[PDB]
């Protein structure tokens, strides 16, 4: 608002909120990251010792 | 941020309407125009003092669209 | 049960508690009852999705509002050893509005400390609509209840034209079994009581004269029985219509009377054993709408402290008891203590703290 102390306030709560979000997102995005790793990694080599089941 | 331009007739309550959207949660814009046109709506010439909440967030951006837009301001250019 | 809920910027905690605790500080000149209002810690990702669920929760709140009205009309209705102005309100999780709301806290019950704003919201309305339809039916089978039970005090009630015969026509006097012979029904005025039995005689052929005997007196009228031939009746009840004489059509019905007998204990026995448990049951939905109704004040409460303030999220708050014609002043000091806090420039549009209605 009009005054600059106000809107000074606001603008680094504003930030604060922006940044909460932020954190919280990228570690949030590095966690899921962790858990499709080892899953994925699991799926493929099971798949893959199924063919060498096969092989044998 | 985008701030309009507004024949600042009611730039008191356009400011003050937009706080109370969500108030406090973007920073204030303030844009000044001197000799300007005049107003295409009423043909008028009248320094235009602007005071413009502009949100990130899609939700409150969408809310404040329509409250500056139901009050006469344009918000023509990004 | 009108208390204000108020929002604070919470600065500084221990100041906030001085302003809100103390008796020097306490509201309208420590006449106003303030007690600390507290949530657990919650966290909500991202603001804007606050905002919209800012809305959201405005809306559960006229619905769960809307809930709690329906079933205070719910009980009110159906005034088993109760009356409008006795026991008014129940007790949530046994204890009153001030005492729950004081011991209010955000039931795990209610929501997982961990879960979404969005899921609690889910689980307040999910709630709320099984409320909504557990009175719907729970109502309807009231209704119908009080409706057939009016519906028999009309068969049992009214003038001896219209009403039923079962206390009145015994096996004895209504003549039963006869091929030939018809026994039909006559309204006499008291006042006109012999005038009717020579009437009679004059409604159709072969129609014996004096044989017309009251069996049971109204307040205007007396019922009594004729007996006639068969072949007569229709000249008879004819003429008596050409007199301004209602001739009922009657039969004695052994069956129909026991059953209607069985049906008035039958619908007075339901009525009660239901109201019994119908109560109970909608005690306990009272009980857990209003834990919800709180629980929805104090999200609401969340997301308007967030929206105010953001980070750091310390909530302070406090739950007023305005004394009488002292609102204005209670307005003001907390206006003056927050005013300048909240903004340079200067309620819905601009708002010292945020504060939110209960009225029970």
């Amino acid at each position: 608002a009009l005054s600059d102390a106000d809107v000074q306030k606001q603008i680094k709560h504003m930030m604060a909120f922006i940044e909460q979000e932020a954190n919280e997102k990228a570690e949030e995005i590095d966690a899921k990251a962790e858990e499709e790793f080892n899953i994925e990694k699991g799926r493929l080599v099971q798949t893959q010792r199924l063919k060498i089941m096969e092989y044998y | 941020f985008v701030a309009g331009v507004i024949n600042r007739e009611r730039i008191p309550t356009f400011e003050r309407m937009l706080w109370r959207v969500c108030r406090g949660n973007v920073f204030l814009r303030q844009a000044e125009i001197e000799n300007p046109l005049e107003d295409p709506v009423t043909g008028d010439y009248v320094h235009k003092s602007v005071f413009i909440i502009f949100f990130q967030g899609d939700q409150l951006k969408n809310r404040v669209k329509k409250i500056c837009e139901g009050f006469r301001a344009s918000l023509y250019p990004c | 049960t009108e208390f204000w809920l108020i929002s604070a910027p919470g600065e500084k905690t221990c100041q906030q508690t001085w302003e809100k605790l103390h008796a020097a500080t306490t509201k309208n000149n420590n006449l106003a009852v303030s007690s600390k209002f507290n949530i657990p810690d919650l966290k909500v990702g991202t603001l804007d999705v606050l905002v919209g669920l800012s809305d959201e929760l405005a809306k559960l709140d006229a619905f769960v509002e809307g809930v709690v009205k329906k079933v205070a009309q719910y009980m009110a209705d159906v005034l088993e050893d109760s009356k409008d102005k006795v026991q008014e309100n129940l007790l949530a999780s046994g204890v009153d509005l001030v005492t729950y709301i004081t011991r209010f806290q955000w039931d795990m019950a209610k929501y997982p400390i961990k879960q979404s704003l969005k899921n609690i919201s889910e689980i307040i309305a999910k709630g709320v609509t099984q409320i909504d339809n557990d009175l719907k039916s729970r109502a309807s089978a009231y209704n119908n209840l009080k409706g057939n039970l009016q519906n028999l005090e009309r068969k049992n009630a009214g003038s001896l034209l219209t009403r039923s015969l079962a206390e009145i026509v015994k096996k004895d006097d209504f003549v039963l079994d006869s091929e030939y012979l018809v026994t039909l029904l006559v309204v006499v005025p008291k006042l006109n009581h012999n005038d009717w039995i020579k009437q009679y005689e004059t409604l159709a052929e072969m129609v014996v004269p004096r044989s017309s005997n009251v069996l049971s007196e109204d307040q205007d009228s007396y019922l009594c029985n004729v007996t006639l031939f068969k072949k007569a009746v229709d000249d008879f009840r004819h003429k008596a219509r050409e007199n301004k004489f209602i001739v009922r059509d009657f039969q004695y019905n052994e069956e129909e009377m026991r059953a209607d007998k069985e049906e008035m204990n039958r619908l007075s026995t339901d009525k009660k054993k239901q109201f019994g448990p119908l109560v109970r049951w909608l005690k306990v939905n009272f009980s857990e709408a209003f834990i919800a109704w709180i629980h929805i004040k104090a999200l609401r409460v969340f997301v308007e402290s967030v929206l105010r303030y953001g980070l750091p999220v310390n909530f302070q708050a406090m739950l007023l008891q305005p004394n009488k014609k002292s609102v204005k002043k209670l307005r003001e000091v907390l206006h003056e203590l927050y005013k300048h806090l909240d903004s340079s420039a200067a309620q819905q549009e601009y708002y010292p703290y945020v504060y939110y209605k209960i009225d029970c």
